[PDB]
């Protein structure tokens, strides 16, 4: 008499298929990019450019002294 | 004493990558729901020290099929330069201050594909003949993809040398100029060293317990290598003139995180099946590596941005 078959208490599980967890897509993507890499370019220009402002301060020494 | 300078960065960079293989299979261990060397340790911290004694105890025996000159003679070279390529290398203070060494370690490195032309050819047959020969074909191909956009990035920091190198990313982090440049860097570097993804990597095989250890310890060597030249190039730390510890502690830390990516890298991805692994290179990589070297040339000169020297 003390067999299996449980009355109740069921699911399933799911054969589902699915997980689009996107992800901004769609020209939001490329715009972090080129804003970002300009940024990097706007970095530039006041370092190099203070850097040749040292280096002629550089070069000023060498050309002071030596006669 | 300028010796003990020398025998205390050989050294202390031997128990660098052998106490890495213990790294590199716990790191392995903690994905696939497993723990680290477990009997030995306790740590672990106990493995490597026995495994290195096993690898001279065993006989090495040797091909009576080969010559003798030419086959212990790749494993001189193999720690001779993958070795040497250490030396012009700040952290902040290098060995050898070189006025150019950015094309040092470039002329260092075109040798490595020089010593498994040795192994395969002078063994044996087919395996050892044939299939040796593809993977300096290969790495033949990985240095024009490395040496061009390695170029681009000297038009902007300024000259050749590396201690000038610091002092133009002081501010920067210069993979925000160039996460271009930073795929095509990493990818290309991954790719030379013979590992995961890009591999097809008989050179190995004929090698018994002796020499095996060696093309194992050398191999290795590279790997950390790509890594602290990575490092100094584009994730440039601080430096502080009256504190010198200070650089070396967030200097070595930064490239131990990107020591991890290979060992990481290597749990995710397939082969790449040899006709398409140089077919991704020039009809997909070169020609992307040309039009951002055409890049970094019109930019410095349209902001009158040139960099000093
Ligand atoms: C206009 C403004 C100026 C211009 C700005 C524009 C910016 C553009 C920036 C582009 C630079 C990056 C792109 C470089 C090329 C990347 C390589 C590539 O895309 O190849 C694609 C590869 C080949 O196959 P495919 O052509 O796609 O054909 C199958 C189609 N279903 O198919 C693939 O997708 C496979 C991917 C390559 C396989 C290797 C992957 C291994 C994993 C590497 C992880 C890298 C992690 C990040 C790098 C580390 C950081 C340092």
């Amino acid at each position: 008499k003390q067999d299996m078959p449980p009355v109740g208490g069921y699911g399933p599980i799911d054969y589902k298929r699915n997980l689009p967890r996107r992800g901004l897509s769609g020209y939001s993507m490329f715009a972090v990019g080129i804003g970002a890499l300009l940024f990097g370019y706007w970095s530039m220009m006041k370092w190099n450019r203070e850097r040749r402002r040292l280096q002629i301060e550089d070069f000023e020494a060498r050309i002071a002294l030596m006669p | 004493m300028f010796m003990i300078n020398i025998l205390m960065l050989i050294i202390p960079i031997l128990l660098a990558v052998a106490f890495l293989t213990l790294v590199e299979r716990k790191v392995l261990g903690y994905m696939q729901l497993r723990k680290g060397p477990n009997v030995v340790g306790p740590y672990g911290l106990l493995q490597p020290i026995a495994d290195a004694i096993k690898l001279f105890i065993k006989e090495p025996l040797r091909p009576a099929t080969s010559s003798a000159s030419m086959f212990i003679l790749a494993p001189i070279m193999a720690l001779g330069l993958a070795l040497t390529m250490w030396i012009p290398l700040p952290m902040p203070y290098p060995l050898i201050n070189m006025n150019l060494g950015v094309l040092f370690m470039l002329a260092m490195s075109s040798l490595a594909v020089y010593s498994i032309l040795w192994s395969g050819w002078a063994s044996n047959s087919k395996y050892a003949l044939i299939g040796a020969l593809r993977a300096v074909a290969q790495t033949i191909s990985y240095e024009v993809t490395l040496a061009i956009i390695l170029l681009s990035v000297l038009l902007m920091s300024g000259s050749f040398t590396l201690s000038t190198l610091i002092t133009t990313q002081e501010q920067m982090w210069l993979i925000l100029p160039a996460w271009p440049l930073a795929m095509m860097w990493f990818i290309s570097t991954l790719a030379e060293t013979n590992r995961a993804p890009f591999d097809l990597t008989g050179f190995n095989v004929e090698y018994a317990a002796g020499p095996f250890a060696l093309f194992f310890m050398a191999e290795y060597a590279n790997i950390i290598m790509m890594n602290i030249f990575t490092a100094i190039l584009f994730l440039g730390t601080s430096h502080n003139p009256h504190m010198p510890e200070l650089y070396t502690i967030n200097f070595t830390i930064k490239s131990l995180l990107l020591t991890m990516s290979f060992l990481w890298i290597r749990a995710s991805y397939p082969r790449f099946r040899y006709d398409q692994l140089m077919h991704l290179l020039w009809k997909n990589f070169l020609p992307l590596t040309l039009a951002l070297c055409m890049w970094h040339v019109s930019l410095p000169i349209l902001t009158s941005g040139i960099p000093p020297q």
